[PDB]
């Protein structure tokens, strides 16, 4: 058992969902029609891939997933795309009019009209689980649906599913691939609202992904298609421990025990390696030592920040492919005596290590080279607070003049929700500062 | 003189399975449960750990417990997996997430009655149950949290029965999560109150032995457990085979435990062997004796020279001159009589069994009740405090209904235990 239900909210959430589930299918040998030849137990099973896939009597393997958007055109591409047979029509939910990059519309005006239907469809997935573990919520910070509706959904999920775990994959706004101006507002609002209802959240900075695609994959001007394929690999590395088995496999929940020292401190920094093109990977093996060392090169982080100017509270290494502990241990020993790695004084310094033997897969016609071994580092660093600081500052600049606020007030919100949300963010930044001060 | 065995959690079931496979080989029991050995000495006390099944099969008096089916399914598919009574597999589904509170208060509490039912069913078949033994780690949630809950309830239903534990102590060297000092500290106080013997098997020491001595550059849990099962075989040789000694658990404990709370033993074994690696020259008796007293064979990672021995027990196995054993034993003491308390006369005792373990022509198992064991608890205490100062990772516990006060109490009574050891070291 131990099923996980994925929920994809808004354009960013949905389209990243496409990338992930396509990648999952390739990893498990699941065809676009849902058929999986290597699976001999027809109509059910308790295999590791069953955490993410349910099974019909006709042998179809169905994602434990709901797609939600307040506007239909993004999800419509899923309904008519390559993997349309994968999903039951009731897993794909759309309204007619989006939130127009307005949190208020996503959380209130438009969201309330569809939230009951969404909870019903999620309930129908939960009822088919023999031991539901929790949820995975994919969304942007900047969208009106990604921010507003997600926080509404997270609030309702806490009511309907008690303390059942809820994890986030959140897209942090970058101007390079955005045409919105009010995203700092939506970002601060959803973070404040969701903070109590999320157990762990993986922020993905679009600028970090954009840079990596440009510098490492030599993509002149990355698209959402380019970003999502990279993001899906990081998401895959993180969920791999839930979907595959293995002696040296360590479950995500065990890493979570180390990553979250206080409820509010639940934002791990992800670093992934190797990201390399086919052209450059030819005749060039990337050893365990080489990719491990790349985890401490800030250019490979999912979020722009400098851990070398912060403190560590946890460090996890999630390997996949041709990797054995002996090589890991040696690589780590080298790094510990050559890197700027400093822990807070109230936390042990050892690196928690996981290894899945099944190697990384690539999507056909993608940009990433197929490699024999990859690694995702999940660290808890005070430096992640830099991402809050940049966002909060953009917020302050606009809010001082009350720019764009009338759009929010017009949909029923009050200025008091803004200041309250901002104060939570100020306290959050101070929390990250306080955990880094040495003990008495 | 039956003994009821219980193994709880991942670590508890893995060393437990190892234990049963080792002594089954010593008693000539195959994985089907059929005896095929060549000595009646193998069967004279086989009822201590085994039940006789109609159709002359021997079934381990063992109860297997976990909050998740993962490791127990590995057991059932293991080498001797089929030897265990299927009804004695008791498991939940939710797991414990390396959380003492989940094991002791919530998830474990929901399952603990089912385990007791099996315990009772095995006890009522015993002509005269002499006691219980438990294998578990202290660093996780099931073995640590539910294991001590189990021990508390067993003492309620069987207040006059001996309870002994083989307990794996956590170490940053061999570590799963950062909350292990929390779980260990909470568990240690339970053990102080409700066990008669606790064998302090330190994963740090087990690592160092595999590394520094057995020259295994990357030791696994499997390598670590080879040392544990070899030690458990030796500690229970006394009970499983005829010889000089025929004390029941209670008589054994009486002569080893001068004060009720100070019952945490430093185990040792000689010669130290890595799995598979044959070696052909047997040790001379002076070699056995010198090694078993050397800190490098200790499995508690405490320096015995930093404390004093209250009592010592040593069991030698194999065909050898016990007169020579006598002389070497009294050599070691009379050489180092400053590491033995002088107010417990003749506190160093020895015994021999003719039957050696598999692979060795002779061996020796060490059981030391030293005040140096306080180093183990001080180590755990320091690591506890470093996090608890900042109330770090506490939300995992408060979320299950626990209060900070219970941690403060746990911290305090382990510091009392430490100071209590210091009292007798300076006597
Ligand atoms: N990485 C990535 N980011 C995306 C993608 N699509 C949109 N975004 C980002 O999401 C933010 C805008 O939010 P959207 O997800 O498009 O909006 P929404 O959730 O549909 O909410 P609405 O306002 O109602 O449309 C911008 O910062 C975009 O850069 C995507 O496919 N991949
Ligand atoms: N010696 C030994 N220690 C183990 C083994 N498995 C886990 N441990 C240790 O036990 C602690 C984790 O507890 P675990 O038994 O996995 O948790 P549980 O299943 O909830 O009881 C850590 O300190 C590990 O180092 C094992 O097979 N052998
Ligand atoms: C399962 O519980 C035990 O085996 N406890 C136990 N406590 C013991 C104490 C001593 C000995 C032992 O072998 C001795 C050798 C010499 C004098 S006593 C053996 C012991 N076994
Ligand atoms: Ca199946
Ligand atoms: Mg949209
Ligand atoms: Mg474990």
């Amino acid at each position: 058992m131990r099923e996980c239900i994925s929920i994809h909210v808004g354009q960013a959430g949905v389209q990243i969902g496409n990338a992930c589930w396509e990648l999952y299918c390739l990893e498990h040998g699941i065809q676009p029609d849902g058929q999986m030849p290597s699976d001999k137990t027809i109509g059910g099973g308790d295999d590791s891939f069953n955490t993410f896939f349910s099974e019909t009597g006709a042998g179809k393997h169905v994602p434990r997933a709901v797609f939600v958007d307040l506007e239909p055109t993004v999800i419509d591409e899923v309904r008519t795309g390559t993997y349309r047979q994968l999903f039951h029509p009731e897993q794909l939910i759309t309204g007619k009019e989006d939130a127009a990059n307005n949190y208020a519309r996503g959380h209130y005006t438009i969201g309330k009209e569809i939230i009951d239907l969404v909870l019903d469809r999620i309930r129908k997935l939960a009822d088919q689980c023999t031991g539901l573990q929790g949820f995975l919520v994919f969304h942007s910070f900047g969208g009106g649906t990604g921010s507003g509706f997600t926080s509404l959904l997270m609030e309702r999920l806490s009511v309907d599913y008690g303390k059942k775990s809820k994890l986030e994959f959140s897209i942090y706004p970058a101007p390079q691939v955005s045409t919105a101006v009010v995203e700092p507002y939506n970002s601060i609002l959803t973070t404040h609202t969701t903070l109590e209802h999320s157990d762990c959240a993986f922020m993905v900075d679009n600028e970090a992904i954009y840079d990596i695609c440009r510098r490492n994959l030599d993509i002149e001007r990355p698209t959402y298609t380019n970003l999502n394929r990279l993001i899906s690999q990081i998401v895959s590395s993180i969920t791999a421990s839930l979907r595959f088995d293995g002696a040296l496999n360590v479950d995500l929940t065990e890493f979570q025990t180390n990553l979250v020292p206080y409820p509010r401190i639940h934002f791990p920094l992800a670093t992934y390696a190797p990201v390399i093109s086919a052209e450059k990977a030819y005749h060039e093996q990337l050893s365990v030592a080489e990719i491990t060392n790349a985890c401490f090169e800030p250019a490979n982080q999912m979020v722009k920040c400098d851990p070398r100017h912060g403190k560590y509270m946890a460090c996890c290494l999630l390997y996949r492919g041709d990797v054995v502990p002996k090589d890991v241990n040696a690589a780590i020993a080298t790094i510990k005596t050559k890197r700027s790695i400093q822990f807070v004084d109230w936390c042990p310094t050892g690196f928690k290590v996981g290894i899945n033997y099944q190697p990384p897969t690539v999507v056909p016609g993608g940009d990433l080279a197929k490699v024999q071994r990859a690694v995702c580092m999940l660290s808890n660093t005070t430096a992640i607070a830099e991402a809050w600081a940049r966002l909060d500052h953009k917020f302050d600049l606009m809010y001082a003049k009350r720019a764009f606020v009338h759009w929010y007030v017009g949909e029923g919100m009050e200025e008091g929700e803004f200041s309250e949300a901002r104060e939570d963010m100020a306290a959050l930044e101070k929390d990250y500062e306080e955990v880094g001060v040495d003990s008495v | 003189r039956e003994i009821v065995h219980i193994q709880a959690g991942q670590c508890g079931n893995q060393i437990g399975a190892k234990f049963w496979e080792v002594i089954s080989d010593e008693h000539g029991i195959d994985p089907t449960g059929s005896y095929h050995g060549d000595s009646d000495l193998q069967l004279e006390r086989i009822n201590v750990y085994y039940n006789e099944a109609t159709g002359n099969k021997y079934v381990p008096r063992a109860i297997l417990v976990d909050l998740e089916p993962g490791t127990m399914d590995s057991v059932r598919s293991g080498p001797f997996g089929q030897i265990f009574r299927p009804d004695n597999f008791v498991f939940g589904q939710s797991g414990a997430g390396n959380n003492w509170a989940k094991g002791h208060y919530t998830e474990g509490a929901e399952l603990v009655d089912s385990v007791l039912d099996v315990v009772r069913k095995e006890s009522e078949s015993c002509d005269c149950l002499q006691g219980f033994q438990l294998t578990h780690s202290l660093g996780g949630g099931t073995g640590s949290g539910m294991g001590t809950l189990l021990i508390s309830k067993i003492r309620e239903e069987y207040p006059d029965r001996i309870m002994n534990t083989f307990s794996v102590m956590p170490s940053p060297k061999v570590s799963d999560t950062v909350v292990e000092p929390y779980n260990a500290t909470l568990s240690v106080h339970q053990l102080v109150e409700n066990t008669d013997e606790t064998y302090c098997i330190d994963n740090e020491a087990l690592y160092d032995i595999c590394f520094r001595t057995l020259k295994l550059t990357t030791p696994t849990y499997g390598d670590l457990n080879h040392l544990v099962s070899a030690t458990m075989s030796g500690v229970t040789t006394c009970l499983r085979f005829p010889g000089q000694l025929n004390a029941d658990l209670r008589k054994l404990a009486v002569n080893m435990v001068p004060f009720p709370r100070l019952h945490f033993f430093m185990p040792g074994f000689a010669p130290l062997t890595s799995r598979g690696s044959q070696q052909y020259r047997a040790l001379t008796v002076p070699e056995l004796t010198q090694q078993m007293f050397d800190s490098k064979n200790m499995m508690a990672a405490c320096d015995p020279r930093h404390g004093r021995y209250l009592t010592v027990a040593a069991i030698f196995r194999g065909r050898m001159s016990m007169k020579e054993v006598d002389e070497q034993m009294l050599n070691v003491q009379n050489k180092n009589s400053s590491y033995f308390v002088e107010w417990i006369p003749n506190n160093v005792k020895t015994a021999v069994c003719d039957i050696p373990p598999r692979g060795l022509k002779m061996s020796a198992t060490f059981i030391g009740n030293s005040t140096a064991i306080q180093e183990l608890f001080k180590r755990i205490s320091e690591q506890f405090t470093a996090m608890f100062r900042r109330k770090a990772f506490l939300h995992w516990y408060t979320g299950e209904g626990m209060d900070e006060m219970e941690f403060t109490e746990a911290e305090s009574n382990m510091n009392d235990l430490v100071s209590e050891y210091q009292q007798y070291q300076d006597a």
